[PDB]
């Protein structure tokens, strides 16, 4: 959105494929001035005064609560339990025997729990009346809505033993950013969700310029955005506005710098920390300490690799027994332009590309609707190297990064690894994983 | 003798145009483009010993005229990013400015945002490469007697007005935009007079113009 200043002034407002309505006559100067400030391309249109203004203003614990009414308190921690795992839907499932309860976490199906098939009745029962449905009905299908920032769809349905309850959890956020979405497996979410959960540690994100590596700590702060966490950040600049968190902007006019700004953020009494980057010492040590000092730490380096990562803390002065006591995990990550679905040709794959995995892979090429590339989009790659016992001993005893490597490769896919899954499932190219890894 | 020209924009996703052009010659040596910003270790072969020229997209740039208070022309830099204050559509204090040109009353003056300026020095820096100079991609264009000049580059119209302005348009809305443009590319199916002069690879006749002026932002706080 741009400043109420500018956009009153020159006539131009933008509103979301963007549109930018404005009142003749146009100005050209000014035009560029919108263009610049988006860093992205926009459909202008015509306006008169009159129908300009209007637009103007209108712009600017569940698994304890199982073994011991209570129903109430069952399927409210339920759906707090479906929030923290990152569950898209919630399935309650009745058959002969058994009562079975299952949530979808980014697409693959999970067991929770199967409680008493008695409480089967109870269940539906509740369920319903959250969403204002028919308690007596049981023979056609009922939805309804419910508002908890979680907007629920919930549709029972009748079956052979009973009905068949199903809950949609759906942000009402639009700008929510998906950590699946954007390119991370079930496994990698997982493990990464789990990681940012912890209550301190250092973690971070690494990889080269363009590697979305921003992207990704917001997701991971956007999942964490929670009441019960006081969650804070140093930016230089914030990238956008996440409502919740409280994002403060280096600023150098009042020598406000990112290790003057992250210590004034931990006498806020934060939980979560994110500096933008640490470029230097003075940062990194401060950030060392907020983690030793019960702070979970998330923050950024330009190394290629993630074992780049722990040799890049040990360049920059940090001893190595510092390091191996609040590190907790590195995500290196790359991305990769997705091929376009109406235009990617198959063919088979040689011996030599057969090595690095009839096996089908796909092709560039080009067409009308990539315009004319022939990849239409972007999505992430990710390597995360997890901090377990054995890597707290290689970073203590400076192992060096060929040791190293030998251990992480045992438990952890690589960057290349994650890629070349993506190849087989037809969404990337083989030459844009070779591009982006070495 | 020898430089190579590096075609940098905003959209850390979009491609990045480079050429090595020869002065000495008057031919293209090298030419390709980075898909991303990710790339930026594949510029060292390019670069090995010879300069390079940043020329940033004209899109991520404002390029204006203000009118120089009389008899403060001395002090004039340090009253610029005020008298411009209403004109931008952000905080003035996140723009770098550097003055390209005084004449008469008026100042002809580039900004651009200093953190991603700053970003891409320290992006060019981490991989070893020094960066000689900064300017407009749009003010590298020939300057022609008949109209302004005109050439695309991706999918983007680069425009120079006159020797100190210029501005970089999207295809879809450059129609728009222009409402005689000396053309150094193929016409497109848009706008309004157009003069079609002889094709030249954008990147290419880019290069030629950096080799003849002396622009650049690396001004100020960002002087080498
Ligand atoms: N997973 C993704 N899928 C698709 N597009 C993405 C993804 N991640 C990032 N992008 C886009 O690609 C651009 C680069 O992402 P960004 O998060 O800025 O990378 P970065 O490595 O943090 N940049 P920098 O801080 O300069 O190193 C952004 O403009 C995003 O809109
Ligand atoms: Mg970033
Ligand atoms: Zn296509």
């Amino acid at each position: 959105r741009l400043p109420f200043s500018f956009a009153n002034r020159f006539k131009m407002v933008l509103e979301v494929p963007p549109v930018l309505y404005y009142v003749e006559p146009l100005n050209a100067q000014a035009l560029v001035e919108v263009r610049r400030v988006l860093k992205q391309t926009f459909v202008p249109q015509a306006i008169a005064a009159e129908a300009f203004e209007k637009k103007l203003t209108e712009a600017y614990d569940f698994f304890s609560l199982a073994e011991e009414a209570p129903i109430i308190k069952l399927i409210n921690a339920m759906l707090g339990e479906a929030i923290k795992e990152g569950a898209s839907d919630i399935h309650i499932e009745t058959f002969e025997k058994i009562l079975s309860i299952r949530f979808r976490v980014d697409g693959v199906l999970r067991d929770v729990l199967s409680p008493s098939r008695k409480l089967a009745p109870l269940l539906v029962s509740r369920v319903k009346v959250m969403a204002k449905l028919d308690i007596a009905e049981k023979r056609v299908p009922q939805d309804g809505r419910i508002s908890l920032a979680v907007d629920v769809r919930v549709s029972t349905m009748p079956s052979s033993h009973g009905e068949r309850v199903v809950m949609r959890l759906l942000d009402k956020n639009a700008t929510r950013l998906d950590l699946h979405s954007l390119g991370m497996t079930p496994v990698n979410h997982d493990n990464f969700r789990h990681l940012i959960s912890r209550p301190h540690g250092i973690i971070l994100v690494t990889g080269p310029t363009g590697s979305g590596k921003s992207t990704t700590l917001y997701a991971g702060l956007q999942e964490l955005n929670s009441n019960e966490r006081n969650i804070l950040t140093v930016e230089d600049p914030i990238e956008f506005d996440i409502d919740g968190i409280g994002q403060t902007q280096v600023n150098p006019k009042v020598d406000m710098t990112f290790a003057r700004g992250l210590r004034a953020i931990l006498r806020q009494d934060p939980d979560v920390v994110m500096v933008g980057e640490i470029r230097d010492l003075e940062t990194a040590q401060i950030a060392v300490q907020a983690s030793l000092t019960g702070h979970l730490v998330m923050s950024t380096l330009h190394t290629n690799t993630a074992v780049g990562a722990i040799t890049r803390l040990r360049d920059m002065g940090i001893e190595p027994f510092l390091i191996s006591s609040s590190l907790l995990g590195v995500l290196a990550q790359r991305l990769v332009r997705t091929l376009c679905q109406d235009c990617k040709e198959p063919y088979e794959a040689d011996k030599e590309q057969r090595k690095l995995f009839a096996l089908t892979l796909y092709r560039a090429k080009g067409c009308e609707k990539c315009n004319h590339k022939g990849y239409r989009g972007r999505t992430g790659i990710h390597e995360l190297l997890m901090v377990d016992d054995k890597v707290q001993e290689l970073i203590h005893a400076e192992a060096g990064e060929q040791a190293m490597d030998k251990y992480i490769r045992e438990h952890t896919p690589s960057i290349r690894s994650d890629g070349l899954d993506k190849v087989l499932q037809g969404v990337t190219s083989l030459e844009e994983v070779m591009r982006v890894t070495k | 003798s020898e430089f190579l020209t590096v075609r940098l924009s905003s959209e850390q996703y979009s491609p990045i145009p480079w050429l090595v052009w020869s002065s000495s010659q008057q031919e293209v040596i090298a030419s390709g483009e980075l898909s991303d910003w990710q790339q930026l270790d594949d510029l060292k072969n390019y670069a090995e010993q010879r300069p390079i020229v940043v020329l940033v997209a004209a899109s991520d740039v404002v390029l204006t005229e203000v009118d120089i208070p009389p008899g403060a022309s001395r002090q004039f830099e340090s009253m610029l990013p005020y008298l411009l204050e209403d004109e931008i559509a952000q905080d003035v204090d996140d723009l770098h400015f550097s003055v390209l040109a005084k004449e008469n009353g008026k100042a002809q003056v580039c900004g651009v945002d200093r953190r991603w300026l700053q970003h891409m020095l320290d992006a060019f820096r981490a991989q070893g490469l020094d960066v000689k100079r900064v300017l407009p991609d749009s003010l590298a264009l020939p300057l022609d007697d008949e109209g302004i000049s005109a050439a695309q580059l991706g999918e983007q119209w680069l425009f120079r007005h006159s020797a100190c302005q210029g501005s970089a348009v999207d295809d879809s809305w450059m129609p728009v935009y222009l409402n005689s443009v000396a053309c150094f590319s193929s016409l497109p199916e848009q706008q309004a007079h157009w003069l079609s002069r002889p094709v030249e690879m954008t990147m290419a006749l880019l290069s030629q113009g950096v080799a003849d002026g002396k622009f650049s932002l690396l001004t100020g706080e960002f002087k080498p």
